C-alpha cells in the first residue's frame, strides 16, 4: 500500500514492536515483503552495520520507512510497465518477470562487493543500491508482489534462489547471478540443472516458497553479523522471535534450513519451553524428507554440526554419514562448489579435528569414544562412500589425492580391532554403493593400513611413481 | 564471514 492497518504499529520501538508487525502481516492474506523487508534492513543497519548512538532500539518511524516503502514502490512502478505484460488469468510472463528482474539488476551500483554483510534487504537496495545474489531473487519477488503478481513466488534450493510463476506455478525464471564468475542465467528456466542432478538445482525438490515462507526467508537472512568477532544480541533475539513467529504459524514446515538456523539459535540462547536445538535439527530432516524427498543436505550439516560442537563424535559421524547418503545420488556439477567445499572441509578438517581430539581424549581413558565404536567407523566409511558414489557419474571429479591423505589419517585413528567389527555386505554391517570404497573393503581392516593403496582406489589412480 | 546463502549452516 502502504494500507492505514499496515502502519498502526509505528513507530517500531522495540524487537517486540518488530515481531507484532511481523504477526500482524503473516496474518493478512499477502504479508507485504517490501514493508518487512524494509523494516528489517532498517533495524539491522542500526543494529549491526551503524550502532552510534545506539541507546536500545532504532525506532522505526513510519515517516522513514514510508518514504523508503515510496522510493521502492515508485521506482519499481515507474520502471515495470504492465500494459506491456498482459496476465492470461492470474499469471505472470516471463517476459515480465525477466523485465521485473532487470529493473532490480539495473538499479544496483555497477560495481561492489557482491558478498558484503547486510545487502539482503530493501533497505540495501534503497539506500545503499547493493544487493547479494540471493538478495536480488527476494527483490524480484518483493517488486512482483508490490505490482500484484500473486504468482511469482521465491525458488529456493540451498545454495541459490530464481522464481516460479505463471500456470500452475509451473515455470521457473532465472533471475539473479550464482556464485563468482557463473554465467549468467537470468530469464532461463532451471530444468538443464534439475536434469543434470546437480545440487544446486536439487534434482527438483526445492522450495516453491509461498508468500509466508518468502517472509521466512527475509527472516533467515536477517545478518546479525556487527564483525567477525560481534552479532547484534538485538538482531538475534529478533531473528529468533520472528523465527519462532513463523514456526508457530506452520511456515517453517517446508523450510528445513530455517528450522536448523532456528535450532542454531536455540542453542546460542534457549527460548524458555521451546523444542531442544536436537528436535528441531530432526525436525528439520524430516521436513526435508517429507517434502523435498530426502534429497536436502544441509539438514543433516547443521545436525552434523551441532554434534560436532558438542564434540559427540559419534552423532556428528552419522550425520556427515547421512549427508553422504544423501549427496551420493547426485551429479557434482559446475556451480555446486559450495557443498563441495563443505565435504572437503568435513572430510579433510573436521573430521580429523574430531578424530585428533578424539584420539588424545581415547589415550587419557575415554570409554564409550567414537574411535572405539565399529558404528562409527561404519559412519566414516558410509561419509565415504557417499562422497565416492556422488562422484560417479558426475561431469566433474570430485575427490583427488588432496582427500586421500585425511581418509587414511582418519582411518587409522580407528585400531584394526575396530574397524575389522564392521561387516561390508554385498547388494555393524554397511553396504556400500560406491565401487570406489566397494573395492576398498579388503583394505580397511589391515592393522596398518595400507595408505598406498588406499591412495590408489580413492583416486583411481593408474599408476605408483615410475622411478 | 564468508558470505553463507541465506538459512545456510553458520561458517565455523
Amino acid at each position: 500500500g502502504l494500507k492505514a492497518a499496515q502502519k498502526t504499529l509505528f513507530p517500531l520501538r522495540s524487537i517486540d514492536d518488530v515481531v507484532r508487525l511481523f504477526a500482524a502481516e503473516l496474518g493478512r492474506e499477502e504479508p507485504d515483503l517490501v514493508l518487512l523487508s524494509l523494516v528489517l534492513g532498517f533495524v539491522e543497519h542500526f543494529l549491526a552495520v551503524n550502532r552510534v548512538g545506539l541507546t536500545y532500539f532504532p525506532v522505526a518511524d513510519l515517516s522513514i520507512i514510508a518514504a523508503l516503502y515510496a522510493r521502492f514502490t515508485a521506482q519499481i512502478r515507474g520502471a515495470v510497465d504492465l500494459s506491456l505484460y498482459p496476465r492470461e488469468g492470474g499469471v505472470s510472463s516471463r517476459e515480465l518477470v525477466k523485465k521485473v528482474s532487470d529493473v532490480i539488476w539495473n538499479s544496483l551500483s555497477r560495481s561492489y562487493f557482491k558478498d558484503r554483510a547486510h545487502i539482503q534487504s530493501l533497505f540495501s537496495f534503497i539506500t545503499g543500491t547493493k544487493l547479494d545474489s540471493s538478495g536480488v531473487a527476494f527483490a524480484v519477488v518483493g517488486a512482483c508482489q508490490a505490482l500484484g503478481l500473486r504468482d511469482v513466488h521465491l525458488a529456493l534450493s540451498e545454495d541459490h534462489a530464481w522464481v516460479v510463476f505463471g500456470p500452475n506455478g509451473e515455470q521457473t525464471a532465472e533471475v539473479t547471478w550464482h556464485g563468482k564468475g557463473n554465467e549468467d542465467r537470468r530469464g532461463q528456466t532451471v530444468n538443464a540443472g534439475v536434469a543434470e542432478r546437480s545440487w544446486l538445482y536439487l534434482k527438483g525438490s526445492y522450495m516453491r516458497c509461498d508468500r509466508k515462507m518468502e517472509v521466512a526467508f527475509m527472516v533467515c537472512a536477517i545478518n546479525p553479523s556487527i564483525d567477525l568477532h560481534t552479532d547484534s544480541l538485538e538482531l538475534l533475539q529478533l531473528q529468533q522471535k520472528l523465527l519462532w513467529l513463523l514456526y508457530d504459524l506452520g511456515h517453517l514446515e517446508r523450510y528445513p534450513m530455517a528450522l536448523g538456523n532456528l535450532a542454531d539459535l536455540e542453542e546460542l540462547e534457549p527460548t524458555p519451553g521451546r523444542p531442544d536445538p536436537l528436535t528441531l535439527y530432526h525436525k528439520g530432516i524430516a521436513s526435508a524428507k517429507t517434502y523435498y524427498r530426502d534429497e536436502h543436505i544441509y539438514p543433516y550439516m547443521y545436525l552434523a554440526g551441532y554434534h560436532c560442537r558438542n564434540r559427540n563424535v559419534r552423532e556428528a559421524l552419522q550425520a556427515w554419514a547421512d549427508t553422504a547418503t544423501v549427496i551420493q545420488d547426485y551429479n557434482y556439477c559446475r556451480e555446486d562448489e559450495e557443498i563441495y567445499k563443505e565435504f572437503f572441509e568435513v572430510a579433510n578438517d573436521v573430521i580429523p579435528n574430531l578424530l585428533k581430539e578424539a584420539a588424545s581424549l581415547l589415550e587419557a581413558g575415554s570409554q564409550g569414544s567414537a574411535l572405539q565404536d565399529p558404528e562409527c567407523f561404519a559412519h566414516l566409511l558410509r561419509f565415504y562412500d557417499g562422497i565416492c558414489k556422488w562422484e560417479e557419474g558426475s561431469p566433474t571429479p570430485v575427490l583427488h589425492v588432496g582427500w586421500a591423505t585425511f581418509l587414511v589419517q582418519s582411518l587409522g585413528r580407528f585400531e584394526g580391532q575396530v574397524r575389522q567389527k564392521v561387516r561390508i555386505v554385498s547388494v555393524p554391517v554397511l553396504t556400500f554403493q560406491s565401487e570406489k570404497m566397494k573395492g576398498m573393503k579388503e583394505l580397511l581392516v589391515a592393522t596398518k593400513i595400507n595408505s598406498s593403496a588406499i591412495k590408489l582406489q580413492l583416486t583411481a589412480q593408474s599408476q605408483v611413481q615410475m622411478k | 564471514a564468508r558470505w553463507a546463502f541465506p538459512x545456510a549452516p553458520a561458517r565455523r
